[PDB]
């Protein structure tokens, strides 16, 4: 309808809500009729696994208190930097530049020139079953 | 059954305010308007071009100076078909007809025109003798012969056409009005709401059609009553009528039996296109879409395929729908109709005024220093390679051609390759070259095949014709290319075929074409394995053939010698690059793109020729290099054989030199810097 035309791409996961209606002749005229539809609608992306948005989630102002409470600190680098090895072992400074990736950097496109490009890209090696598909 | 609304808009005094500006404008020797109809008159020009502004300057002149005016802007703005041909019969009111002698040759339409002017007052003039010979001031007599006799239809014999213009906020800054129909929208951003509105869209010209005649009013010979028929057709198809429609026929046992004519139909210029979405403000996860626009009458002809315009215009639908099955009932389909071209990166060899172009650029000619200013104003983004700009500055004068006629041409085409990897960002520049220069097409390895750059045959929608690539599109420009060195083999056959101008040889399955293209070569290869061993030769990190090299008149080398002193300039470079958004302080200013573009186009138009003294200096210069090419026949850091197109590349470079001059000067500092920059090309491999 109206204010609903065209919010998803097609490739998504989409809860949808609405009534199944069945409209037309069904062939009783002069070999099945009876096609059928689904009108009166609302429509819901949902988050994949691996696909779409998952940026809808909400920030109370009891929440962001506690983000200033906890910004106001000194060394909250390294217990984010601990944090995110909640199973492996070691590998400190590798954890750190993960943080800084989903940071993303900063991107500041010239004026009437080129872009300049702000993302940051890793790639790590060595031996076997040492927490690489870890 | 069937009621009536009443709205705000009139039709009356709105058409009595319009013929008055159509007459009092006085502002920009007497009227405006009526001195280009009389233009129209002169039978000279087929277009009329009304603004917005004039308009809202006269809507700012009535109420400061009289009690009120009709508001007449938001008044075309919103529904703006109904004041096409409303506008149009008032400007047949006053005319200065007669105001030259009609010539000989001047229009086969013309001499039509002027037989339905007199043929309309012959038969005129015969009603009337008839009534005053038969009586039982003059006016109501006048009126009698108004409405017994039928005529030809003023909408028939026109000759001229209308193109509306939108306003810009210029004046819309000064006093602000509806100012809505100028604003750069997406297809996006076209809301199903728009509809009957007057906008303004941008995007690129993708899929142009070709130009056929439409077809608007068919005549018919009655060959018994001798009448003309017309009938009018607007919709998509249409059928041939009955025997006759004659009055005379009627009311008759024997009615006649007709056919059409060609030379008293009206036709028009009939093309269109499709606009892509500008790719710009497109959302995070979308695939840009279409939108179709009709172009009639004089505008036709003006729009390449590949580029960034400005197109304004009104919103209607067209009667269509999908498939029959899927049809709930009332489906719109829309379109455009097209009304200016406004186009971003304006074309050269298209102008020829001089004198407000000249406001501009002789105060870039008294700048001083132009030559060396100019290559530091080429994407001045980053650090050094003021050489390596100065070269492709030179690249974008091309501009030169010689046939001796019955014979060959010679190609004015610049050809420079770039070696080297890989912190020099080579690609900052290739970017930004096919960036200001008009028709650049930037190119990829692999992305376009061996089929993909040149043309392809496909069916053909509603207007088998050959579907071309990328080097079809971008001649008459510079293609920038990536990673010559991963095409495949058969896609490098294509470009020795370029180095011969014109030529693209094709023997497929039912193309035997060899079409042509102005093209432009810019290349830009990376060396082998490693990076720089002197214990590797030339032509030893090199994945192409030296035949290939030898087509190559210009060739680079990008150094890396991390060397200490160099550093910490390029350091407060690159670190002054994220404190502001522009670089140079307090010793130089940058030149905008479209000024400097201007410059180079009229530079275009120069064709210096040399003279004899230039004639003597060069060819011992030759001598000079064809004996020391020749005395070291080895593979080791000079290269192995001189060619003669080296020399053909030259006297090429420095006639184009002379072009920056703008003179016709071919002297001695001409060539004197032309050597310079073959021997710093060249051999740089000494650090
Ligand atoms: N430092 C560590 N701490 C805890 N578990 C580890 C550690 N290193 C490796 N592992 C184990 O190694 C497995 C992952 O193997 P991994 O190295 O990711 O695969 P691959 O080398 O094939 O990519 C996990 O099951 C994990 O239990």
């Amino acid at each position: 309808d109206d204010d609903l035309v065209d919010k998803t791409k097609p490739g998504d996961r989409v809860n949808v809500v609405g009534v199944f209606k069945s409209l037309g002749a069904g062939g009783m005229n002069q070999l099945i009729g009876f096609k059928t539809l689904i009108l009166g609608n609302t429509v819901y992306p949902l988050h994949a696994r691996s696909t779409g948005v998952a940026a809808r989630q909400m920030l109370t102002d009891f929440d962001i208190r506690n983000i200033n409470k906890l910004s106001k600190k000194k060394d909250i680098f390294d217990i984010l930097s601990q944090s995110l090895a909640p199973s492996i072992y070691g590998h400190d400074h590798i954890k750190k530049a993960i943080l800084l990736m989903l940071m993303g950097g900063v991107e500041k496109n010239l004026e009437n020139g080129s872009h300049l490009r702000g993302d940051i890209n890793i790639l790590m090696v060595g031996d076997p079953s040492t927490a690489k598909s870890q | 059954a069937l009621p009536s609304i009443q709205l705000p808009v009139d039709y009356n005094n709105l058409f009595n305010e319009i013929t008055d500006f159509l007459v009092t404008f006085k502002q920009d020797k007497g009227p405006k308007y009526m001195a280009m109809l009389q233009k129209v008159a002169n039978r000279e020009l087929n277009s009329v071009i009304i603004d917005l502004d004039d308009i809202l300057q006269y809507q700012n002149e009535k109420f400061l100076q009289g009690t009120q005016a009709d508001d007449l802007v938001s008044a075309i703005q919103q529904n703006a078909n109904h004041f096409t041909e409303l506008f149009c019969r008032a400007i047949d009111n006053n005319m200065p007809l007669p105001t030259k002698e009609i010539d000989y040759k001047d229009d086969v339409l013309d001499v039509i025109l002027n037989q339905r002017r007199l043929r309309n007052e012959r038969m005129l003039s015969d009603r009337t003798n008839e009534i005053r010979s038969e009586n039982l001031m003059n006016d109501a007599l006048r009126e009698v012969v108004e409405d017994e006799t039928e005529l030809f239809p003023p909408n028939l014999t026109r000759r001229y056409f209308l193109y509306f213009k939108p306003l810009s906020q210029n004046c819309a800054r000064r006093y602000r009005k509806k100012a809505i129909s100028s604003k750069p929208l997406s297809v996006r951003q076209i809301k199903g709401d728009f509809l009957g509105q007057l906008i303004t869209v941008r995007g690129i010209i993708t899929r142009v059609s070709d130009v056929k005649p439409a077809v608007e009013v068919i005549a018919y010979t009655c060959d018994q009553c001798g009448y003309e028929v017309f009938q009018e057709v607007n919709s998509r198809t249409f059928t041939p009528l009955s025997e006759c429609t004659s009055e005379e026929c009627s009311q008759n046992q024997t009615k006649g039996q007709l056919f059409m004519s060609t030379r008293a139909s009206k036709f028009s210029a009939f093309q269109e296109c499709k606009i892509q979405e500008l790719s710009q403000q497109v959302p995070v996860g979308h695939i840009p879409r279409s939108l179709n626009i009709h172009v009639n009458g004089t505008l036709v002809r003006s729009l390449s395929p590949g580029d960034i315009v400005d197109v304004t215009g009104i919103f209607l639908p067209a009667p269509y729908t999908g498939f029959k099955a899927l049809k709930a009932g009332l489906l719109t389909e829309t379109y455009l109709e097209a009304q200016f071209v406004r186009q971003h990166k304006k074309k050269f060899a298209s102008f020829s005024l001089t004198s407000d172009v000249e406001e501009r650029v002789m105060e870039l000619i008294t700048s001083g220093d132009v030559y060396n200013r100019l290559a530091k104003s080429i994407a001045p983004e980053i650090y050094g390679n003021l050489d390596v700009k100065k070269a492709l500055l030179l690249l974008l004068v091309g501009g030169v051609d010689k046939r001796v006629g019955d014979g060959m041409k010679i190609r004015g085409d610049i050809n420079v390759c770039l070696m080297g990897d890989p912190g020099v960002a080579k690609s900052q520049l290739l970017k930004a070259i096919c960036k200001i220069s008009p028709r650049g097409v930037y190119t990829t390895g692999k992305g376009s095949s061996g089929v993909g750059l040149t043309a392809a045959v496909m069916k053909d929608p509603v207007t088998m014709i050959l579907e071309g690539g990328a080097l079809v599109l971008a001649d008459n420009g510079i293609c920038c290319i990536d990673e010559f060195d991963k095409m495949d083999e058969s896609d490098r056959t294509a470009i020795h075929e370029v180095m011969e101008q014109q030529t693209i040889s094709i023997s497929k399955a039912g193309i035997n074409t060899t079409l042509n293209a102005r093209t432009s070569i810019l290349a830009a290869a990376n060396p082998l394995y490693g990076r720089y061993n002197p214990r590797l030769s030339p032509l030893d990190n090199i994945n192409l053939p030296a035949a290939l090299l030898s087509r190559f008149d210009i060739l680079f080398l990008m150094l890396d010698i991390p060397s200490r002193d160099d550093d910490e300039k390029l350091a407060e470079h690159v670190t002054y690059v994220h404190m502001h958004n522009k670089q140079p302080d307090l010793d130089f200013t940058p030149v905008e793109p479209s000024k400097m573009r201007e410059y180079i186009a009229y530079a275009k138009t120069k064709r210096p020729v040399m003279s004899e003294a230039v004639n003597d200096y060069v060819v011992q210069a030759y001598i000079r290099l064809r004996q020391d090419s020749k005395r070291e026949m080895d593979s080791k850091f000079s290269f192995g054989q001189a060619t003669p197109r080296t020399l053909l590349g030259i006297i090429r470079l420095s006639q184009a030199l002379a072009k920056l001059r703008l003179a016709d000067m071919v002297d001695i500092d001409d060539v004197e810097e032309a050597l310079r920059l073959v021997r710093v090309s060249k051999e740089s491999l000494y650090q």
